[PDB]
């Protein structure tokens, strides 16, 4: 288990002297210090931790019980210190929430105007200064940046600067060039504002609200997790308000667990934040559909979760459904031990905690804060209204070929031109003299006289691996340009939930040397095939899918590395099951030819799992991976006997 | 042999440097000569200033233009005002040919209640020659020498010296005898009274100090402040 | 009432700008002047430097190294042409004509361009701007023409050849688009912004009065290093 983690609160040997810092770059440790920022990569164990940001809306497991349980932060207060702008005199401790930042406005700050809601992008702001002899200009910052911001800070400044500021008041003095003046900073204020203005509660108003309209523009300050960073930049406001930095902070959050308790007053440091969440992790309050090969054809069953035991894998869900008429929902049932594996997050419907939402057509915006038993979102705020409302008015913010080419397998609607038509077909040739030479097991191909460039392919999975036996289809062009791109691949998916993180059941299928996650001239078919072969499907089909090596040799890699593994070991018997029931035209004979041996060896597999090393990590078996297995499995066994392929 | 021409121009630079004494010498003889031509400028100032050429005149005129600039503003304390207001005129008179090179800040005051001086002048000195010691810190007319005036005040009146008192029980009698001593009180005109500079330069650092003080502010009453009063006196001066 | 004698006293302080305009005239008349006295000092200095008479390796790009504000603008492909820089001269302006001061940088002609002698003449405050004569606190430098280099091909410090592959949109035609793209350089000195650019030329402005005051009568001082970087 690593210790630090990002935007933690560090204390180490900068310059001899401890000094606090913001660590940054976290492996996938770098920190930066309080009083010189220098950016630095320091050994972990070195570093001593201080502060954790868990910030709401962040999953994280207890430091020190031995329960893995993971759980939601609802809600966050920061203790910090604070010291006045240029003085050590240090006021401690005080909390986030009573400071204030010093522009009206900031980047992303939500902006309510004339009916409509905006993110403010890009927004030019001002200085005000006194001088020295009483005159009072407003500076642009483009300009102010020159002076050597806050209220009461002390600049000086050769006199040219000042030659396009706008004198506001007081003598105008004269702009001699030797010698300079002494500044004050009275305000900082906003000049014009940019805006994207992405929804409202008939026209957009335009990007950009200058001045003479930004009167009518108010800060939907409610809506505030600019939580207080190391170093922030604040107004105090004494218990008179006067300009503070921050310089030490201690993090305290409410965590909803996954067994419901809502646990309070924790401190960060016996909190960690969870990186690399398994899919199917349903912490309290997601909502999510039942995804059963057989049960609940209807639709408009949705389900919200309301506990699941981590170590047992099954997860109490309530199923609701929606009332045909009348804005009302219709409770179907309680339904405990319910393997996450047979759950689905809700395609719509996702409510986390304080996210901002908006009404679908009174109250319009709002923090979803907390997710009610009875499956209504929280929030829905017009001030502090805590309004339960249901989500259905919430928005979120060897080779062979075949004569012809089945119609609805391989590809079709493509009529590029190749450079040269006889030249493309070499190109194919050396394919097929390179298909020929090569796959001498585990891997084959087909391909269509009809359209050289539709190919078909047939990938087996490896030994001790989730993806044993089993059984893999693709379609595949070369482009007209081939091998100037790399070819069009596509995996039917036969299924419904991606059988790997790579794989997606859409069907656009990616892969690290095809550069989408390089590709050349050079390379062949052959090579693409055995890396599929290869990688697609690795021992441990976890990783693969964003640099999720970090988490290698790590405590929640080898979990959720184990969580993966099962997923996918009941995603590929539902692959199989499902492909046995509509298998292609283009393969029709080699589905059954393998499956007469490999799915029953498959299935004596799963039942001898159900009672080694046997090469990949899935022990032990969760009782949700018991129960979602079985249910699989014996779905398998009615396709192999209704496929006319009895016992082997 | 290249350092050995580096010293060789470092000579030359040595000879340009007495010619650069020259060409200040003759800067200063132009501005004598530009002097002579704002004679009649100056003088109209001090004149409408004091209501000789057209509340009569500009009142606290240079008292005002101290306060605003604040290497002046520092020195006028609140027991200064009352004697400050009463200068009538500062202005700078420049050697005449011949005589070192040198300007005086003479401070016309009107009759006052406080000393009967009709004029201070806080005589400067400057040195356009590079001394043999480090000719090439002549980076121009520097300001090392003074000399000031001696001001005798009206009974009553003086702000330079206060008195300070003790008392100390006699042993015999029992009376509370008391002690008086007269010591130095912060004030403006203590400008016009800059420490005597030892021969040997055993100067304690608060002299050191208060010298550059004392010449700084000279400088900056000439090159600043009288040539450009108006700029001060109505803030349009930056005065850092 | 105090109010009017302060704008009289006002226009008094215009005409003495004035007159101070005139006698910063002067000034520069015993510039030239004291630049003619100067002649056979600078001479020396110049001979040798160039080694003419009983040089000095370097002596102006180590001149321009020792001090901040012209360090900063030399840089890695500066040195090989800079270090021609063999002598420097500021010209005063001739009776009659407008205030300025032509700094001429006569780079010895090797490798890189063919001006057998180059400058940088700028421009003074002759007189106040009636928008605000009491601005004028001296000969201030309000613009600098530069010259015109003739630049020998290949050698064009300020600018760079930039490729990179493309190709074109729809038509899919592959190229290797190439692009000169302007290189920062002390040579960009010479061809300044024609009357962020205006920080360029206060800053250049900065350069040259820095480099007329204090490079060119104090170079031995600035060599040595004796001297402080104002």
């Amino acid at each position: 288990q690593r210790l630090l983690f990002s935007h933690d609160l560090v204390s180490g040997r900068y310059r001899g002297s401890v000094h606090f810092g913001l660590v940054r770059l976290i492996h996938g440790v770098r920190v930066q210090w309080y009083p010189e920022g220098v950016k630095q990569h320091v050994k972990e164990t070195k570093l001593k931790l201080e502060d954790r940001s868990v910030v709401p809306r962040d999953v994280v497991r207890h430091m020190r019980s031995t329960d893995s349980q993971c759980g939601t932060v609802i809600d966050v207060n920061i203790d910090c210190a604070v010291k006045l702008i240029g003085t050590n005199c240090i006021i401690y401790p005080v909390n986030s929430k009573d400071l204030q930042h010093i522009w009206p406005f900031m980047y992303g700050d939500y902006i309510a105007y004339d009916c409509w809601l905006g993110k403010v992008y890009d927004l030019k702001n001002q200085i005000i200064l006194k001088l020295s002899n009483g005159a009072r200009c407003s500076m642009n910052t483009e300009d102010g940046a020159k002076l050597y911001f806050y209220p009461g800070q002390v600049l000086i400044g050769p006199a040219k600067i000042f030659s396009s500021v706008q004198w506001l008041s007081g003598v105008k003095p004269v702009l001699s060039t030797k010698s300079k003046f002494r500044v004050v900073v009275e305000e900082v204020q906003v000049v014009e504002l940019k805006v994207t203005w992405i929804t409202k509660s008939v026209s957009p108003p335009p990007s950009v609200i200058t001045q003479e309209n930004l009167g009518r523009v108010k800060r939907l300050g409610c809506f505030d997790h600019a939580q207080r960073q190391l170093g922030e930049r604040c107004l105090y406001v004494f218990p008179d308000r006067v300009a503070v930095e921050v310089v030490t902070t201690m993090t305290s959050a409410d965590v909803m667990w996954q067994d419901g308790s809502v646990e309070c007053n924790i401190r960060s440091n016996d909190l960690f934040p969870v990186h690399h969440l398994d899919n199917n992790e349903f912490c309290p309050g997601d909502f999510v559909v039942d995804k059963r090969v057989q049960s609940c054809p209807d639709p408009a069953v949705y389900g919200v979760v309301q506990s699941g035991d981590h170590i047992g894998r099954t997860c109490m869900v309530k199923w609701f459904k929606l009332r045909p008429s009348g804005d009302d929902v219709e409770l179907i049932g309680e339904e405990e031990d319910v393997s996450v594996y047979d759950i689905a997050d809700h395609p719509d419907f996702r409510f986390r905690t304080t996210d901002i939402v908006i009404r679908i057509g009174e109250p319009s915006v709002g923090q979803v804060a907390r997710v009610d038993v009875s499956s209504k979102v929280e929030v829905v705020w017009a001030d502090n209204s805590k309004t339960i409302i249901l989500p259905q008015h919430l928005y979120n913010i060897v080779f062979s070929v075949l004569e012809f080419a089945p119609s609805n397998h391989s590809f079709k609607k493509i009529e590029f031109q190749p450079p040269e038509a006889k030249k493309f077909f070499s190109t194919v040739r050396k394919e097929m003299a390179l298909l020929a030479t090569s796959l001498p097991e585990g891997i084959m191909v087909k391909t269509f006289e009809d359209r050289m460039d539709l190919f078909s392919a047939l990938i087996k999975g490896p030994t001790r691996t989730p993806y044993e036996d089993g059984l893999y289809l693709f379609d595949i062009q070369l482009p007209n340009i081939y091998p100037a791109v790399p070819p069009h691949f596509c995996y039917l998916s036969q299924c419904s939930g991606r059988l790997n993180p790579n794989l997606y059941d859409n069907g656009k299928v990616k892969v690290s040397l095809l550069g989408t996650w390089r590709w050349t001239s050079k390379s062949s078919l052959l090579q693409v095939l055995i890396s599929i072969q290869g990688l697609i499907l690795v021992n441990e089909p976890y990783y693969n899918e964003a640099g999720f090596d970090s988490d290698r040799g790590l405590q929640e890699g080898y979990e959720n590395s184990r969580c993966y593994n099962e997923m996918a070991l009941i995603r590929v018997v539902q692959s199989m099951t499902q492909l046995v029931r509509r298998p292609p035209e283009v393969f029709e004979q080699e589905i059954r030819q393998h499956f007469s041996t490999g799915g029953w060896r498959l299935v004596n597999r799963i039942e001898s799992w159900l009672e080694p090393d046997i090469g990949f990590p899935l022990f032990p078996l969760s009782k949700g991976f018991i129960k979602s297995i079985r249910g699989v499995l014996t779905q398998f066994r009615a396709a192999l006997l209704e496929a006319g392929m009895p016992e082997c | 042999v290249v350092k050995r021409r580096v010293n060789a121009l470092k000579n030359l630079q040595v000879k340009c440097a007495q010619i650069e004494a020259k060409f200040y010498e003759e800067v200063h003889d132009l501005e004598r000569k530009y002097a002579v031509l704002y004679q009649p400028l100056f003088d109209k100032r001090f004149e409408i200033i004091n209501a000789i050429y057209e509340p009569k005149g500009i009142p606290e005129f240079w008292l005002t233009v101290f306060k605003n600039v604040d290497l002046l503003s520092d020195m006028v304390q609140e027991h200064d005002e009352p004697i400050l207001k009463h200068l009538k005129d500062i202005k700078v008179k420049f050697s005449d040919a011949g005589q070192p090179m040198s300007f005086v800040l003479e401070f016309h005051f009107e009759p006052n209640e406080y000393f009967t001086n009709e004029v201070l002048t806080k005589t400067y000195r400057m040195r356009s020659e590079p001394d043999d010691s480090d000719p090439f810190s002549f980076d121009g007319p520097e300001i090392m020498g003074c000399t000031g005036c001696q001001i005798d005040w009206k009974k009553g009146k003086n702000v330079t010296l206060k008195t300070i008192k003790k008392k100390q029980k006699h042993k015999g009698r029992g009376t509370v005898r008391t002690v008086t001593k007269t010591v130095s009180n912060d004030s403006f005109f203590n400008f016009f009274a800059p420490p005597e500079v030892p021969e040997s330069g055993d100067l304690d650092d608060d002299a050191e100090a208060i010298l550059a003080a004392d010449f700084e502010i000279g400088h900056f009453l000439r090159e600043r402040i009288i040539p450009r009063s108006v700029l001060y006196f109505t803030g349009e001066a930056i005065e850092d």
